[PDB]
């Protein structure tokens, strides 16, 4: 029965396609006819928000998107979360899930693979309280809350941060590894690093706390 | 020594040396090598037919292996070049072939015997393989992702792609839910 | 007690069945055409080829089962038809029915529908071989060449078509049709790089035959101006122009029921093409030629000597027979014996509309049957260990026992224990070639059945004993459920048509 | 929503549990509303043009 | 007696083809 | 000669005990004579034998050999 | 090759196959080529003049270049990438295939005994520093000039 | 490739995770990240590889009753062919 | 000998889908091996007439003429046939065109 809603729901939008194309045709028609030449304007075909058919991105009023972000696909965000400058959210083969509290850097490029093996989720999620450092790549992977990841950090598919890990700048944490609550982990070919201590989760919280705040500021700026 | 004299296409010539010498080709043999195998080669075939024969006599026996090896002593002194120790080589060639029996008894630890490679040994290799784990236990990854390597998942036994679309059970929910909540909140 | 109802039913049933696979093949082709803009698979798991495949494999499995519900009809009418003009002694009386039409669909191509026996034996043996080479070409579909798996839709249809008109032009027609896809089926699904070359063989070869036939069928068509079998009882050829009609034919489909000088593209499209077409090629496209003949045969009053064919195909038994000791490759020795039975075959059509018919249509079947078994046997071996060559795969025994339990099957069953179809049809045809040729019968028989034998029989024991010792870290697994039953199903069906209805055959 | 539900008073093995077989039910959901979507692609061509299709072939042969 | 080992895989050794394998001899 | 290992994947028959073996062969045996008992009863129908010790057969009677009439 | 784990990559200069040209004007050329490559792959990625390449290097199925040359080959196409090959080089190049030498024999401006297709030179390790010369080839059809 | 979905929804797949267990901790500076899933599959303790599993009774029902039919489908047709309304049972019968 | 060095291989067509059946793991091959499989397709003939003597001249030459040797017994056996009043070796026709098993009837 859902099936018949699903056919209804393809017919209005091809329809809705097919009067928005002629529309377009017919002003450029007249374009021609008045000697007009703004319809031949160049300008940039970037979409901030582009949904894929029925995969929208879905985010709260409080969240901040730098303009010369590009979330596609199926994007969930949760509140007072904050993606960077040029930082791309590919969702298209599967969903993205961002929770709340949570800093995505500037130079963050977030996608999924397009299978996995069983028991291993296919999308990416991202817990609460988590720092993302500008420049990171990652597909496939599933981190805890309270997760703080340097810059120029590599991270693939089937990999697991738990609770309050620490991943240090320029690394790579290969596919389909644990990496421990409460520890700090370094190298390409990641090392383990001696276990963290209360002054520094503390600055960590802080430093998070305070660069989502800077964002707040930056978002209330723009409007 | 492989018993091959027969179930390959030899000639006389080739079977002859390979009776008489362990080899097809006894022109790349030392002087003492060649000695020694006729030697060998001769006490062999006199065991075979006055020890383990039809009505042996062990006096006979005796004699003749004293005399045979009165001759090959005499022969290992002499030279490569002497053509009594040539008329030497052809007397005993002449010996195996005038014992030469179609009907050799091969001892079954040679390597073309009768009961040679009767039973197929599996090796480590087929002892540990168990594609689907019933025996041995078997990952849901399917693998270990070594690193410098993408997660990929092992290609399957059967690769039949005579497969259906995914199947969900019947009526079962599967609204937006994280979309609804979101928009409901704002 | 036969009335009406069992004539209705049989019409009926014929033509909605190819109405049935026509209207799922319009469906599918529609559904695959405007899904997506490009027609290529998509390579995620929601592909539209998915579907595809199930429907294809849906639609010739359920028109197969109504075929068979059809056939029985069938039969059952073609008896009592007889009956009823058997015994029509009184001389006041005439069987004189008439039937009406259908009124839900139109007559295909303006035409009626009339059916035979031996046009059923294919439309059933087009039915099984092509569901056995769907099955056995899944792995060679994939981007970019998934629309050739309507191929053997088609197939049916044509073949459909074929086998139900009385119109000796669309007969042509039909039997020309067939070119294309397999041409296609060849040049883009083969993995080989030999087999670009073969396409172009199989083509030339395939097109001068059809070029005798249509010189042959112009012929026949521009001297008497009609396209009904029936009319030819009405008109009278001359001894110069039945000579030349029967030489037509005779070399034309001797190119594709391949005769003794013209069986070099068959070896090598068979050496070179997918395992699946090879199955579909050998089972049932060479069969098309034997059809045909036996129509163009059977129409015509000839008064020449056949023994000039005989020879002929004789020639191609001892050739094809006496060439299976040299041969390491698989596929080869089974296109050879292939050869050898498909002359066999043609033999038994050199004496007219005579009894000896009965074996050739029998021994159709039986070839048919036998080498999808053989072909399917050599596709499992070169998937399992990487190829098809004597010098590189033995002990196919004590590795993967099931494929080696069902190599020795298989020769038994080629050897023809008295149990099966093979042993039957051998018995008739050898039976009319003693009384017709005692001496022709022995030297045959002695050709085929033991040096033949032999030679296939040394080539295949040698690949199922041995020790396989050589790569132990890549020796592969046994063989599948799909295997197992489509072995155990090629078996079956020669056992059990061993008791097929005597009022045929 | 598990990810947006706080689990700070569970151990991390708990929490990562958890935040897996959420995504793993939603991943569901989302394949069949897809897969939904796509045969809905597939069927509409099928009622929309069968019927040309055969009157062509129809009006061409008979 | 004496703790034999397991079947030496030397029971059935690996032949090398040291020679060409000749059409005329198939 | 010497046992070895067989692997475990393999389905071969090399020294093979099946432990449960009596209950198996009961479960293979009887129905293999009621199969074979159903079988010859069926047969029995079609089976022929000369006459018994101290009978003759009248060459008038209907079981007789017969001729045909053209 | 032949690696071990843990080394480091070789250097592309150890790798260079090199070959000394003589111009249709007079003039001297040095090229980089490398093994497992034809030489008018590499005189076309070198932008060497004096070649025209009709066919570009004909089929790609059976090609002259597999080292048994396959039996059903079609063989060069259009015999307008020829080159002159000096006497050490050409007399280890050996006896022509008897296509090639129809094609070479068959072209409208003169040839040599030591002339030689392009595309039908497979590039090995004994032909680094080859003295080649390359006079203009002919043109032949319309397209040509496009 | 294969490209399907291995998360199944008609059921959940058999496995056990007591096999297997990851390290956690006491972690050197040399040594790899410990992996992540470690789940085995669980077979039912009743399977035999050797044989069918097969312990219904639909196959030897649907052909009994597809004998049966066929029996009294005969019966019915011999009626029939003698013009009788059932098939009338001689007193005696003998070998064929 | 030693191993060969040149000879003819496997070859697939472009883009071609690999076989991957049973794990898809392929072992090197044996070059004696694959010169043989392919040596025989490519062998060919190197002057005009060296077939005739090309192993027995006169078991060539019997295989060259069975055609004909099978026609005369044939015919020789034709004229036995003859005589006997025995089927023929002719294209029978006493169906008068009509099929096997067919279905004639009429329409109306
Ligand atoms: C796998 C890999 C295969 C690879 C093959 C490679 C080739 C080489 C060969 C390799 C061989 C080894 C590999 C396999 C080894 C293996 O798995 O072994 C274990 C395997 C057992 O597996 P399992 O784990 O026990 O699972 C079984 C289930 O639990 C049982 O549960 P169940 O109680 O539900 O039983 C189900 C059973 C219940 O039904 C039956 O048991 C009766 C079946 C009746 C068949 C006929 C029906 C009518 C249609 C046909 C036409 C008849 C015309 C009139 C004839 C009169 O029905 C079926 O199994 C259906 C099969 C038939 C489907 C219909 C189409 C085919 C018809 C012919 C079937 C022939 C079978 C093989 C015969 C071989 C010898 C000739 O096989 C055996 O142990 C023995 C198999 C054969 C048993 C035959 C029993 C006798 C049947 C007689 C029926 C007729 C009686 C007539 C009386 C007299 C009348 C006058
Ligand atoms: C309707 C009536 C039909 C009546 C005839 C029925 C014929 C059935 C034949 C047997 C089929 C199964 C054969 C299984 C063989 C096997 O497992 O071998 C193990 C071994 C291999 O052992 P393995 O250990 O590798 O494998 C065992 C495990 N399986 C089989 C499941 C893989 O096979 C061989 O050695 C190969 C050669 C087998 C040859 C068998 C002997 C001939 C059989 C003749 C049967 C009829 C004789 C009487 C005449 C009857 C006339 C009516
Ligand atoms: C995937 C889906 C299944 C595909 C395979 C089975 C397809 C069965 C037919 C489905 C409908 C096809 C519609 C085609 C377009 C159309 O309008 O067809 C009408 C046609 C009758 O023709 P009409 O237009 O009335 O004009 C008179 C002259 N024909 O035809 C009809 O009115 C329908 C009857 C045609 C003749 C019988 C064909 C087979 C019937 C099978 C019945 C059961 C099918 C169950 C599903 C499978
Ligand atoms: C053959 C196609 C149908 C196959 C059977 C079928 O509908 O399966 C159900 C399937 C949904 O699968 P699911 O719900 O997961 O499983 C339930 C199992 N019955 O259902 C589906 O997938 C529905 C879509 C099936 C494929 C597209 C439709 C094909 C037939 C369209 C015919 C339209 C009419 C054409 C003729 C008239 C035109 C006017
Ligand atoms: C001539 C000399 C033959 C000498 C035979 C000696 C071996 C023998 O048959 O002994 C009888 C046997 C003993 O069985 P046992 O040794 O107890 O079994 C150990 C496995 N648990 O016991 C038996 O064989 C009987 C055990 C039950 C057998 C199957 C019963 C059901 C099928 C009956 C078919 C008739
Ligand atoms: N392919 C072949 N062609 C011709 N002769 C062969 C071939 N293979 C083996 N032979 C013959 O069989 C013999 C096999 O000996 P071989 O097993 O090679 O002994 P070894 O292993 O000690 O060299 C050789 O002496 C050779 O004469
Ligand atoms: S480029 Fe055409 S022949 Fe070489």
């Amino acid at each position: 029965m859902k099936l018949f809603q699903a056919m209804w729901t393809r017919t209005i939008y091809s329809i809705g396609r097919m009067v928005r194309e002629t529309g377009l045709a017919l002003d450029r028609y007249g374009c021609k006819l008045e000697q007009d030449i703004s319809c031949y304007e160049p300008l940039s075909r970037h979409r901030n928000i582009l949904p894929i058919y029925d995969l929208v991105p879905t985010f709260y009023h409080s969240t901040f998107i730098a303009p010369n972000s590009s979330l596609i696909g199926a994007v969930y965000l949760g509140q007072n979360t904050v993606v960077g400058y040029g930082s791309t959210l590919r969702g298209d083969n599967h969903a993205i899930r961002v929770g709340h509290n949570t800093v995505i850097g500037d130079k963050v490029a977030i996608s999924n693979v397009a299978t996995l093996a069983a028991g291993i989720p296919v999308s990416t999620n991202i817990g609460n309280h988590v720092n993302i450092g500008a420049g990171c790549v990652l597909q496939s992977c599933v981190v805890d809350d309270n997760v703080t990841v340097g810059h120029n950090t590599v991270i693939l598919e089937g990999s697991v941060l738990e609770r309050g890990s620490v991943i240090a700048p320029n690394s790579l944490v290969p596919a389909g590894r644990l990496i421990p609550s409460g520890q700090l982990w370094a190298g390409s070919p990641v090392r383990y690093v001696r276990d963290l201590k209360e002054e520094e989760i503390k600055l960590n919280l802080e430093q998070t706390e305070q660069n989502l705040s800077i964002g707040k500021t930056h978002k209330s700026s723009l409007i | 020594s492989k018993a091959y004299y027969f179930v390959k296409n030899f000639s006389w010539a080739e079977v002859s040396n390979l009776l008489c010498y362990g080899t097809k080709y006894p022109t790349v043999l030392n002087h003492q090598q060649k000695v020694t195998r006729l030697y060998r080669a001769t006490l062999r075939r006199v065991y075979a037919h006055q020890v383990e024969g039809y009505k042996t006599d062990f006096k006979q026996y005796n004699e003749n292996i004293t005399d045979i090896g009165k001759d090959f002593n005499k022969m290992l002194a002499l030279k490569p070049e002497s053509l009594e120790l040539q008329a030497y080589f052809k007397k005993y060639e002449d010996l195996q072939e005038e014992l030469f029996d179609p009907a050799m008894i091969i001892d079954e630890s040679r390597p073309y015997a009768a009961s040679s490679g009767r039973y197929y040994i599996f090796d480590d290799y087929l002892l540990k393989f168990d594609p689907f784990g019933f025996y041995s236990p078997k990952l849901l990854s399917e693998n270990r992702p070594e690193e410098a390597m993408p997660f990929y998942e092992d290609y399957p036994q059967n690769d039949s792609h005579w497969n259906l679309w995914e199947q969900f059970p019947e009526d079962f929910e599967d609204s937006n839910a994280e979309r609804e909540a979101i928009l409901k909140s704002n | 007690m036969f009335n009406l109802n069992t004539i209705y039913l049989s019409r009926i049933f014929i033509e909605f069945n190819f109405y049935f696979l026509f209207f799922l093949f319009l469906i599918s082709s529609i559904i695959f055409y405007f899904s997506k803009i490009i027609s290529i698979q998509n390579l995620n798991q929601n592909s539209v080829f998915n579907f595809l495949k199930l429907a294809n494999i849906f639609g010739i499995l359920i028109s197969f089962f109504i075929h068979i519900i059809s056939f029985w009809f069938y039969c059952i009418y073609s008896y009592n038809l007889s009956l009823n003009i058997f015994s029509d002694i009184n001389l006041y009386n005439s069987n004189s029915i008439e039937l009406l039409n259908n009124s839900l669909l139109p007559n295909y191509f303006k035409s009626n529908i009339t059916i035979d026996f031996f046009g059923l034996i294919l439309l059933t043996l087009a039915y099984i071989v092509g569901f056995v080479s769907i099955l056995a070409l899944d792995t060679r579909l994939y981007w970019k060449n998934i629309k050739y798996i309507f191929s053997f839709t088609i197939f049916l249809l044509i073949v459909y078509v074929y086998v139900t008109v009385s119109n000796i032009l669309l007969f042509f027609m039909c039997y020309e049709l067939l070119l294309i896809p397999s041409f296609l089926i060849v040049y883009f699904v083969s993995p080989s790089r030999r087999a670009i070359q073969a396409s172009l063989y199989f083509v030339i070869w395939t097109q001068l035959g059809s070029l005798l036939v249509l010189i042959a069928i112009s012929y026949i068509i521009s001297i008497t101006n009609t396209y009904e079998f029936n009319d030819l009882k009405y008109f009278n050829f001359t001894n110069s122009e039945s000579t030349i009609i029967i030489f037509l034919i005779f070399l034309g489909f001797g190119f594709k029921a391949p005769i003794w000088p013209f069986h070099y593209w068959l070896t090598k499209t068979h050496v070179e093409a997918p395992s699946g077409f090879s199955i579909y090629l050998s089972g049932f496209l060479v069969k098309t030629a034997l059809y045909g003949f036996y129509k163009f045969n059977t129409s015509i009053f000839i008064d020449i000597d056949s023994s000039i064919f005989i020879a002929i195909c004789i020639m191609g038994v001892v050739d094809s027979s006496l060439k299976m000791w040299g041969q390491t490759d698989l596929k080869k020795l089974v296109a050879y014996g292939t050869i050898q039975e498909m002359n066999i075959i043609y033999l038994a059509f050199c004496w007219g509309d005579s009894c000896a018919i009965l074996g050739g249509i029998l021994f159709s079947a039986t070839h048919a049957f036998l080498s999808a078994l053989m072909f399917f046997l050599v596709d499992c071996i070169y998937r399992r260990y990487h190829t098809r060559s004597l010098v590189e795969v033995n002990g196919i025994l004590h590795i993967t026992p099931n494929l080696g339990l069902s190599i020795l099957f298989m020769l038994v069953f080629f050897s023809g224990i008295p149990g099966t179809i093979k042993f039957i049809s051998e018995f008739y045809i050898f039976s009319g070639l003693l009384e017709a040729s005692p001496f022709i019968c022995f030297i045959l028989m002695l050709v085929a059945n033991v040096l033949g034998l032999i030679g296939f029989s040394k080539s295949w024991f040698n690949a199922t004993f041995g020790m396989p010792k050589k790569n132990t870290k890549y020796l592969p697994m046994d063989l599948s459920f799909k295997e197992s039953y489509i072995i155990l199903y090629c078996f079956f069906f020669l056992f059990i048509f061993s008791y097929f209805s005597s009022i045929f055959f | 929503n598990v990810l947006l539900s706080n689990r700070k008073n569970l151990t991390p093995q708990e929490s990562v549990q958890k935040v897996i077989n959420y995504a793993l039910l939603q991943d569901a959901k989302q394949r069949s509303r897809t897969l939904r979507h796509i045969k809905a692609s597939w069927v509409i061509p099928a009622l929309l043009f069968t019927y040309p299709a055969w009157y062509l072939a129809k009006g061409a042969v008979n | 007696g004496w703790d034999r080992p397991d079947v030496p895989l030397s029971f059935n050794p690996l032949y090398v083809h040291k020679r060409e394998l000749s059409i005329f001899d198939t | 000669f010497q046992k070895y290992p067989i692997p475990r994947y393999l389905h071969v028959g090399q020294w093979i005990v099946n432990k449960n073996w009596k209950w198996n062969t009961f479960h293979m045996f009887f129905p293999t004579a009621i199969l074979c008992f159903m079988v010859w009863r069926n047969s029995m129908i079609s089976t022929a034998k000369p006459p018994n010790y101290g009978e003759y057969v009248d060459p008038q009677s209907p079981v007789a050999p017969k001729a045909i009439k053209y | 090759h032949h690696h071990h784990a843990g080394d480091q990559a070789d250097r592309v200069a150890d790798k260079i196959i090199w070959i000394n040209i003589q111009n249709r004007i007079g003039q001297f050329e040095r090229i980089s080529a490398f093994e497992g490559e034809s030489l008018l792959e590499a005189l076309q990625r070198n932008k060497v003049a004096g070649i025209v390449a009709t066919c570009e290097g004909g089929e790609d199925i059976n090609t002259m270049l597999e080292k048994p040359i396959d039996p059903v080959t079609y063989g060069p196409f259009c015999s307008s990438c020829q080159v002159v090959v000096s006497n050490p080089w050409r007399n280890k190049m050996g006896n022509l295939h008897y296509l090639e030498e129809r094609n070479l024999v068959r072209s409208s401006y003169p040839t040599t005994e030591n002339s030689r297709l392009a595309c039908c030179i497979l590039v090995e390790k004994w032909m680094n520093e080859m003295i080649i010369s390359i006079p203009q080839n002919p043109n032949s059809v319309y397209e040509d000039n496009m | 490739r294969q490209n399907f979905a291995k998360n199944i929804t008609t059921t959940d797949i058999p496995k056990d995770s007591h096999h297997f267990a990851a390290k956690r901790s006491g972690f050197t500076q040399t040594e790899q990240a410990p992996f992540a899933y470690n789940d085995v599959y669980q077979y039912p303790k009743d399977y035999k590889p050797w044989n069918y599993n097969y312990k219904g009774n639909g196959v030897l029902l649907a052909l009994f009753l597809g004998s049966a039919f066929s029996l009294v489908a005969y019966e019915r047709s011999y009626a029939s062919k003698t013009g009788r309304y059932q098939r009338k049972v001689q007193q005696n019968y003998y070998q064929i | 000998a030693a191993p060969p060095a040149a000879f003819f291989l496997y070859f697939f067509v472009p883009d071609n889908f690999p076989s991957a059946q049973s794990g898809f793991r392929t072992a090197s091959r044996n070059p004696f091996q694959v010169q043989f499989v392919f040596a025989y397709d490519n062998w060919e003939y190197k002057y005009c007439g060296q077939w005739w003597s090309m192993g027995s001249l006169a078991v060539n030459v019997l295989f060259f003429v069975v055609p004909l040797f099978l026609w005369l017994i044939l015919q020789t056996q034709s004229d036995q046939s003859s005589n006997r009043d025995d089927n023929s070796l002719t294209f029978y026709f006493s169906n008068a065109g009509f099929f096997f098993f067919q279905i004639y009837t009429n329409t109306g």
